[PDB]
């Protein structure tokens, strides 16, 4: 069963005295029915829902990095509404084995 | 080992000039292969015989320096001079001296992070193991509670089915006095009503 | 018990009371929440207090209803719904007085034990 | 375009909106069958037209299973998600797809034809004969329906099939739920389409199957074998879908994915080897009806494991989280309603217990539990779900905490008094009946009135 | 065949322009009612095709 | 505070049942003659001409978008050179205000946390 | 290759089209039979299909 | 095209014409009268009349009305 | 590739009649400004001729030699290009597997657009979690909220084009000295002479400069029926 990754001790040991857990927010916003202005007409409402997307936001860190919306299934990656075409580009599945070649490497 | 040995494309030779294989409909000319085998001398044989690619001496001299620029080459090429190569030396060359396409990773730009951010790395992986670790002690915790509780549910269960177990036995003693003793038990009693 | 024996990383409030604070709440109001049990204005944060000051972890906790209502809010400060109150203000009383938890379970099963089969019977 | 698209997305939204426009004339002989329920006497249908009433349940029963919950857990959700799921860019088999939606249409414009047309009798949504072949020209009809349903049916199945040949991603559960089901539905099908084809022989080529020396049991054999597979291939894309509402709103992995996977398998090929719990009481053999009776009973063991692997979803999850939408309580309302109906399917399964349960309305109330309370709900769960993806609007549903109160509380007065009644006794598929049974029945009716009343408030 | 058996044909011997073939715009009034049912009956030469081989032996069963 | 004071100017009220004139005042159902429009009816719905009756799909308009090099139009990341290396500015999406319309403030702390695994 | 400029200047005045008014449960009740009967593009669809 | 990169992109817009609504409420008002009109027109075929008078079926006291 | 279908005949020559009739302009034409048929006919007809002429092969040095077979020499730049793009050619029918992403070394994830979906399974053994999908948008150096596996993402563009082998030929290959027709000739009469032709692309494109007929049987092989 899954019980988080493995920490070694070492791992978990302070640069400074100070640190402490960051208090980020990971509540992404106050949100609501997407408001489309009048004016807009039919393709420049279709660039205001593709604005409003919240699948393509993040958090970003205290080092620069950003922890994306992630979710379980890859049915909160298209576009919502789904558009006709979704995943032109195959979505990848990243796996991780520990096999390594040469040709990779340069001394 | 694909297609039965059948090669998916391969070369035939027509000795007549203008032989057309759709629109003639003669019966005498006999198609050779990509070597010259005349197609009546069966494959099992002809891929004994032993068939070389003799190039006109005129390249002996191009073939002699790629031997000496790339010594790893020199033996198929002082084959192919000597007329001893065959098909599958060539393969054998082919494929000898192909490499792989290289990628660089110092070339990739990267995503802007600035050089405050870039000194806080050690300070995010740190806070990372220590949300794995809170996470892990947390899930024996939970477990431990939540199992333990659904005990309460199978109690709390077990006391409600026992309700009606008590019911279920107080009616069947009651059952075993109706025949007994019951005065609403009558014999004797209901006549036939008749035909309307 | 999850601070007290298994985890000393997190914060560990004090006890303001075990007993849920009762309040009158309007909606479309914030209020915040004392997690840490020194307050002297409970169940709100004082100004003055740890959740206040930032002071060890604490933090004041947002808090806002629906409707207007009287609500029940966490004096043990543990609740799992904290700050609104779920009965948890009990369940840290009785690990704190054990004797006091069983005479308490006792009586309240012994009137469920005699309703539920009264009726039933 | 509008018919020609072949978009399975959009397929997918047909589905939907056809099952909910057919549901309405099923909701529709739903309330027929409650207001004259609701006393004894005449009340909307007189004694002269009986035929009707036996019309009404037999359309009912056959239009809600095959062309409303049919096509909407299993063409509907499934074939909006399933091919995001599987991260591939559209259905294997586009023009098939098209066709299967056409093909549903056309065959429920055939049926409700055949209302208006021919003569109103029925015979039930099970079809029994000698009744079925002895009937007019709106048996007939009917049975061209299933037929041609048949053939979309089996259709769609053979397009999930073919996913697992495309699949770029992991199968998840359900996914595992779809193919499952369409397994389910290449074997049980062209075993039903035999029987069907005999009874069609019987109508309409002077067949004698189904008289004197020929056994009549024989069809309920083979139509039961299909039979049940089918509230298996109605129940199973259900499951699916609670799977993905409890791991989805509660940030929980699903625990015993494996377990859950095989936990389906296992329900399908028990599913398929069960179908003689419906036949109890005609007469057969004691060892028939004793294999029959514990092998029902086995099917508990997996369908039980699904229970209790989705309680811990939803257990220790944070309580920050708003818990007040209408997906999750829909999500969990299915536990606690499948229960009842799967617990009430145990005591029916005991065969001695059946004998005075067959042909009342404890059964009614058994598969109205599981379908009309728990199927539904499960597809308007999972539509609430995608309701994002979807883009549908012009209803309050997404955060309505009176109607999902008000549905429970409403259906449970439909149905609950239906098994008091069944020990009381009172028969199914009648329409008359004693004067000591008006108290249960008249309060199953208040509570059929009250729910249609309830739909009216989403708009 | 335009598959792994064949190949694409040279512009010398190409008689389909899509340039052509295509931009259907007006295609009605450019063939009229005629060119439409001539159309129509072109565009059914694989179950023309179909037919011819299927028939004679119907006939010998009939 | 009420959020939606913040927004009310954006959100104007309507004066026609469900948004549009009468035909007989303005005629929706006509193409719009506006250049560059041709495929827009005049109430900005796409024309029954372009989705139907001479839909690409089925053989008109002709236009086949690759060039003679295989190549389509593609626009470029945001690069910014920095510290002798060549950094790419990723696109944020606008405040959720301008999508949606509250305000983005007050906002309740929902902190990270990895997932609730059930252990031992 | 088509040249378009940044927006156009429409001849008339008239702002046909924007949000919906606010309606009540039963507006559908009068809006629909309106529609059939008084715009155009609906009923001569509707006289299309019958007499046909 | 920004207009064909959503399906149905006039409805999820909120630009669709109403009468869509509309024709599919219609559809679905006549699929419900598909229970109603058989019944009234099989009643008053083998009855006389559209729908019965509760219990008139059975015997009524005189001044049952 | 496993998701390709078979070659097809044309994938190992194209047919003499695909040959464009104006040899003399196609031999003029810069490499930029050639078609896919101009350039594969530019190449052979040019690559063939050095490699007909043997007595002139082992004075041409490799740099040359390439330049006139048509070959790119490689460098670190199209390397780098060639070898993500067949990256991601790959990667349209397998499995994406490989080390575990950190700061340093990130995840790489090809893209033509400005966003791919990615997911991420965490680690190797206990250390694998569930697939969590999140969309990998272009300028972020992604984090896993799990396992905090680094991401990124790489983007095949140029000069508002995508990469292609055709793209990288194009911007690192640099035309050489103009193709001289006297050498077309010279190697014709070489190796086709009485009614014997040993180098029938030779005597086709020697035809086409003399402008179409001219040479013995071309009449007759240009002569079609249908
Ligand atoms: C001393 C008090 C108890 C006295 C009695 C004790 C008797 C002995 C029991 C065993 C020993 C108990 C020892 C406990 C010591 C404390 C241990 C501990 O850890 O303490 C802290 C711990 C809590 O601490 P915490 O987690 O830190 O947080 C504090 C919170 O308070 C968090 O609290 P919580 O979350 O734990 O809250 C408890 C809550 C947790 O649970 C829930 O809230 C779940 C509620 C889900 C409801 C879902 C909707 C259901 C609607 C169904 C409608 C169906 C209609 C149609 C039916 C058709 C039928 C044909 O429990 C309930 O609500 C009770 C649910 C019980 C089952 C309900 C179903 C009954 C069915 C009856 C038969 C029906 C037959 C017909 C139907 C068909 C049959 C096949 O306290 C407890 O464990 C308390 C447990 C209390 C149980 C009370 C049960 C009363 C109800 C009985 C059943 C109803 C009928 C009765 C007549
Ligand atoms: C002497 C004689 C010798 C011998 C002669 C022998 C001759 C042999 C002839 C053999 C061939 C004959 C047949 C030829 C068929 C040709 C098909 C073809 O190629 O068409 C191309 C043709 C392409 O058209 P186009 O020329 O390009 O332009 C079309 C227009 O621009 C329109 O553009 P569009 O296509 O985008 O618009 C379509 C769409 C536009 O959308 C709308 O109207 C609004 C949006 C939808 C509103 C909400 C509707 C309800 C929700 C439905 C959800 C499921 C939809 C599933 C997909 C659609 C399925 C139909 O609306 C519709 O037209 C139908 C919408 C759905 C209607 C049904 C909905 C349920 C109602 C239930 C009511 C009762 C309960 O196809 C069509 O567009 C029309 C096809 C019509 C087929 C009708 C078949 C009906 C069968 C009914 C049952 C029959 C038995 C009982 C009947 C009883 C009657 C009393
Ligand atoms: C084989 C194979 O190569 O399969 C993959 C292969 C596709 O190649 P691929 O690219 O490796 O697929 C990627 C994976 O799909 C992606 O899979 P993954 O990598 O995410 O997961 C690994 C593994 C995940 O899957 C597994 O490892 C599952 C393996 C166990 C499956 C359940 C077996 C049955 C339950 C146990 C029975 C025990 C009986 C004991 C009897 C004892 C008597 C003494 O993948 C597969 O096994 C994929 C294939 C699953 C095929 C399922 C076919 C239907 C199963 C029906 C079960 C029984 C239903 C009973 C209904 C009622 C009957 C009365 O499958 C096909 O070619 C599909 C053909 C479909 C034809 C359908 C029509 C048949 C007529
Ligand atoms: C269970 C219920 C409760 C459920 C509650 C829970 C629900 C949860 C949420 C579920 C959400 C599911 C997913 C939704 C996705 C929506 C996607 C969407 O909107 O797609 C866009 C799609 C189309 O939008 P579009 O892209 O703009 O399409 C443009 C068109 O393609 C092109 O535009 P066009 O204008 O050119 O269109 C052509 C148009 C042209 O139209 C016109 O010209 C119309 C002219 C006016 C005619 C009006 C009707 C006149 C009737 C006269 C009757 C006279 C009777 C006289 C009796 C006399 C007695 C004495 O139509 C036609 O030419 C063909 C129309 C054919 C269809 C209508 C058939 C009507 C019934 C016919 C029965 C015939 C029976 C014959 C029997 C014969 C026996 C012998 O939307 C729709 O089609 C409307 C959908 C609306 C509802 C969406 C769902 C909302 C949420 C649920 C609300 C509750 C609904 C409850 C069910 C209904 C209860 C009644
Ligand atoms: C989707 C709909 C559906 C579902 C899931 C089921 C599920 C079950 N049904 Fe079915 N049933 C119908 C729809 C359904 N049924 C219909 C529509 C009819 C009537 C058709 C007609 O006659 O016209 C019918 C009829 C029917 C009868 C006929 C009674 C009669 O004709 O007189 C019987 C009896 O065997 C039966 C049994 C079962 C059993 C044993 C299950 C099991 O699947 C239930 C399993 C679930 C549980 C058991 C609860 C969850 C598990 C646990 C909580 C674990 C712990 C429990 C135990 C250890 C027991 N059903
Ligand atoms: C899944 C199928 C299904 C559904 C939903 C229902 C729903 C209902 N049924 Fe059911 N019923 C059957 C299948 C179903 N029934 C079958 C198979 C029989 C036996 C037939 C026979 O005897 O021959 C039967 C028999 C039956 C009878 C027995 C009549 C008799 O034979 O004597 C009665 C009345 O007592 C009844 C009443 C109801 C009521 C009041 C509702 C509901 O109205 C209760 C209220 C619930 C709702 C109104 C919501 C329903 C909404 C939808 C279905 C649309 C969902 C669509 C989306 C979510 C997109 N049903
Ligand atoms: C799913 C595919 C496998 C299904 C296997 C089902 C077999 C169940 C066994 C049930 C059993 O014992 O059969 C008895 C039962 C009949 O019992 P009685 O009418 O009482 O007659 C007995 C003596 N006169 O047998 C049957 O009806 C068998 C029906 C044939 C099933 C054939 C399935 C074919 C699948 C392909
Ligand atoms: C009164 C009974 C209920 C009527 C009802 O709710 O009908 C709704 C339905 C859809 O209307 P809206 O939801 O307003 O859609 C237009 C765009 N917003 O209205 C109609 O179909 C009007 C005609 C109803 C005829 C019923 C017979
Ligand atoms: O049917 O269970
Ligand atoms: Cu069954
Ligand atoms: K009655
Ligand atoms: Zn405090
Ligand atoms: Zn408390
Ligand atoms: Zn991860």
């Amino acid at each position: 069963i899954y019980e988080g990754q493995t920490v070694q001790e070492s791992e978990l040991i302070p640069q400074e005295d100070d640190w402490v857990i960051e208090e980020t927010n990971f509540c992404l916003g106050r949100n609501c029915y997407v408001r489309f202005r009048e004016e807009d007409d039919l393709a420049r409402r279709a660039l205001h829902q593709m604005d409003s997307q919240l699948n393509k936001m993040h958090t970003r860190l205290r080092d620069g990095t950003v922890i994306p919306y992630m979710s379980f299934h890859p049915d909160e990656m298209v576009d919502r509404p789904a558009p006709i075409h979704t995943f032109s580009e195959k979505p990848l599945l990243k796996w991780t084995w520990d096999e390594t070649y040469e040709e990779a490497y340069d001394d | 080992a694909y297609n039965g040995g059948y090669p998916f494309h391969y070369v035939v030779q027509y000795d007549d000039p203008n032989y057309d294989c759709e629109a003639d409909f003669e019966f005498e000319e006999i198609p050779r292969d990509e070597f010259g085998v005349p197609a009546h001398i069966p494959p099992e044989l002809s891929t004994q015989i032993r068939h070389t690619y003799y190039v006109p001496p005129q390249y002996y001299p191009f073939l002699k320096k790629l031997g000496e620029d790339t010594p790893e080459l020199k033996p198929y090429t002082d084959k192919l001079i000597m007329g001893d190569m065959t098909y599958d030396d060539y393969e054998e060359m082919f494929y000898k001296f192909a490499k792989p396409l290289k990628i660089y990773r110092s070339r990739l730009p990267l995503p802007y992070r600035t050089d405050e951010e870039i000194s806080q790395e050690k300070y995010v992986n740190w806070c990372g193991r220590w949300y794995s670790y809170r996470q892990r002690l947390q899930g024996d915790y939970y477990s431990r509670h939540y199992f333990r509780d659904w005990l309460i549910g199978v109690m709390l269960g077990m006391y409600l089915g026992n309700l009606c177990v008590q019911q279920h036995r107080q009616y069947r003693v009651d059952m075993k006095l109706f025949y007994l003793e019951a005065p609403e038990h009558k014999i004797n009693w209901v006549k036939p009503r008749g035909d309307l | 018990t999850w601070t007290e024996i298994w985890w000393e990383h997190d914060p560990t409030p004090k006890v303001a009371q075990y007993r849920p604070y009762v309040c009158t709440v309007e909606s479309g109001k914030v209020y915040w929440w004392c997690a840490c049990g020194e307050s002297k204005t409970q169940p709100w944060v004082d100004g003055h207090c740890k959740c206040s000051k930032r002071e060890g972890g604490f933090r004041p906790r947002r808090w806002e209803p629906e409707h207007d209502g009287v609500r029940l809010f966490c004096g043990c400060k543990s609740c799992f719904s904290s700050p609104t109150w779920n009965g948890g203000c009990f369940t840290k009383w009785m690990q704190s007085n054990p004797a006091g938890g069983m005479l308490y379970c006792f009586a309240a099963a012994f009137g469920f034990g005699t309703l539920t089969v009264y009726r039933k019977f | 375009f509008y018919i020609l698209v072949n978009n399975n997305k959009r397929i997918g939204i047909y589905y939907i909106k056809l099952s909910i426009i057919i549901g309405i004339l099923g909701i529709v002989l739903s309330y027929i069958i409650r207001v004259e329920l609701y006393n004894s006497g005449n009340r909307i249908i007189k004694y002269d037209n009986v035929n009707y009433y036996n019309m009404v349940i037999t359309l009912h029963g056959l239009l809600m299973i095959f062309y409303i919950i049919m096509p909407g857990l299993y063409g509907g959700i499934p074939l909006y998600i399933l091919p995001i799921l599987s991260v591939i860019t559209d259905i294997v088999l586009p023009r098939i797809n098209n066709i299967s939606i056409i093909i549903v249409l056309i065959s429920y414009i055939v049926v409700i034809n055949s209302i208006v047309i021919e003569y109103n009798i029925g015979t039930g949504w099970t079809l029994y004969p000698p009744l079925s072949i002895i009937g007019t020209v709106i048996v007939n009809m009917i049975l061209y329906g299933l037929i041609i349903i048949g053939i979309s049916s089996i259709i769609s199945a053979i397009n999930f099939m073919n996913i697992l040949i495309v699949i770029d991603g992991i199968i998840y559960v359900y996914i595992w739920s779809i193919i499952i089901t369409s397994v389910l539905l290449i074997i049980s099908l062209p075993i039903l389409n035999g029987i069907l084809l005999m009874i069609l022989s019987d109508i309409y080529f002077n067949s004698i199957y189904f008289i004197l020396n020929g056994d009549v049991v024989l069809y309920q054999h083979l139509f039961w074998y299909f039979g049940h597979p089918e509230v298996y291939i109605l129940i199973l894309p259900a499951f699916g879908i609670i799977s993905i509402i409890l791991s989805v709103l509660n940030n929980k992995i699903i625990f015993g994915m494996k377990s859950m996977i095989l936990a389906i398998i296992m329900i399908s090929i028990l599913g398929s080897i069960v179908w003689a719990h419906h036949i109890y009481t005609v007469g057969l053999e004691l060892d028939t009806k004793i294999y029959f009776n514990n092998l029902t009973l086995i099917i508990s063991i997996p369908t039980g494991n699904k229970i209790y692997n989705w309680i811990i979803l939803y257990i220790g999850s944070y309580n920050i989280l708003y818990n007040g939408y209408q997906s999750l309580i829909f999500s969990i309302m299915f536990i606690i309603i499948f229960i009842i109906g799967g617990i009430t399917g145990i005591i029916i399964s005991i065969d001695i217990i059946d004998i005075g349960l067959h042909d009342t309305y404890y059964i009614v109330s058994h598969f109205h539990y599981i379908l009309s309370i728990g199927a539904v709900i499960s597809l308007l769960a999972g539509i609430l779900l995608l309701k994002d993806i979807i883009g549908y609007y012009n209803v309050i549903i997404k955060i309505n905490k009176y109607f999902g109160l008000l549905l429970f509380i409403n259906i449970n007065i439909i149905f609950t008094p239906q098994f008091i009644i069944g020990f009381n006794v009172m028969p199914r598929r009648i329409l008359e009946y004693s004067d000591n049974i008006i108290v249960w029945n008249l309060i199953s009716s208040i509570g059929s009135i009250s729910t249609i009343l309830i739909l009216l408030s989403i708009f | 065949w335009p598959l792994w058996c064949g190949g694409g044909v040279p512009d010398k011997f190409i008689k389909i322009d899509p340039d052509v073939h295509f931009n259907l715009q007006g295609y009605r009034e450019r063939i009229g009612w005629y060119g439409f049912f001539t159309a129509f009956l072109q565009a059914n030469y694989h179950a023309f095709v179909y037919f011819v081989r299927f028939i004679p032996i119907n006939i010998a069963i009939f | 505070k009420s959020y939606y004071d913040d927004f009310k100017d954006r959100l104007k009220p309507g004066k026609y049942t469900q948004g549009r004139c009468p035909q007989s005042e303005g005629d929706y159902r006509q193409e719009s003659k506006t250049i560059g429009r041709e495929h827009l009816n005049d109430d900005g719905t796409r024309s029954k001409r372009y989705t139907v009756k001479e839909a690409d799909a089925l053989g008109y308009h002709y236009h086949p978008p690759i060039d003679k090099k295989g190549q389509v139009y593609v626009k470029g990341p945001n690069t910014v050179i920095e510290r002798g290396q060549t950094w790419i500015k990723g696109y944020e999406l606008p405040s959720m205000e301008y999508t949606y319309g509250p305000k983005q403030e007050d906002i309740p702390f929902y902190p990270r946390v990895k997932l609730n695994v059930w252990g031992n | 290759g088509r040249e378009l400029p940044e927006y156009v200047v429409l001849p008339h005045n008239q702002q046909r089209y924007g949000r919906d008014k606010s309606y009540s449960y039963f507006t559908c009740l009068w809006h629909f039979p309106k529609m059939v009967f008084t715009e155009k593009w609906c009923y001569t669809n509707i006289m299309w299909f019958v007499f046909w | 095209n920004l207009e064909d990169h959503f399906d149905l992109a006039e409805y999820m817009m909120k630009m669709h014409n109403p009468m869509s609504e509309y024709l599919y409420w219609i559809a679905g008002f006549v699929s419900g009268l598909h229970g109603i009109l058989p019944l009234l027109h099989s009643n008053y075929y083998f009855s006389g009349m559209f729908l019965p008078r509760d219990n008139d079926n059975t015997q009524l006291c005189d001044d049952s009305w | 590739y496993r998701h390709w279908h078979r070659m097809s005949e044309d994938d190992w020559a194209l047919p003499l009649d695909s040959m464009p009739e104006d040899v003399k302009t196609l031999m003029a034409t810069p490499q930029t400004e050639r078609g896919f048929v101009e350039d594969y006919w530019y190449n052979r007809i040019r690559g063939e001729a050095t490699l007909l002429d043997p007595e002139a092969l082992p004075s041409k040095s490799y740099i040359a030699l390439a330049r006139d077979m048509g070959l790119q020499i490689v460098d670190e730049p199209s390397s780098h290009m060639m070898g993500l793009i067949e990256l991601y050619e790959y990667l349209r029918g397998a499995s994406f597997v490989g080390p575990f992403g950190t700061i340093e070394n990130p995840v790489l994830v090809p893209a033509v657009g400005q966003e791919r979906v990615v997911a991420c399974t965490g680690g190797v053994g206990d250390e694998e979690h569930f697939t969590l999908w999140f969309r990998c948008r272009e300028g972020f150096m992604y984090r896993c909220g799990e396992c905090d596996q680094i991401f990124m993402l790489v983007r095949l563009y140029y000069e508002d084009r995508y990469w292609t082998q055709t793209l990288v030929r194009d911007t690192f290959m640099s035309d050489g000295d103009m193709f001289d027709l006297k050498t077309l000739e010279r190697v014709h009469k070489m190796w086709n002479k009485d009614e014997m032709v040993r180098w029938e692309v030779g005597y086709w494109a020697q035809d086409y400069v003399l402008g179409k007929g001219v040479l013995p049987g071309m009449v007759e092989e240009h002569t079609r029926v249908n």
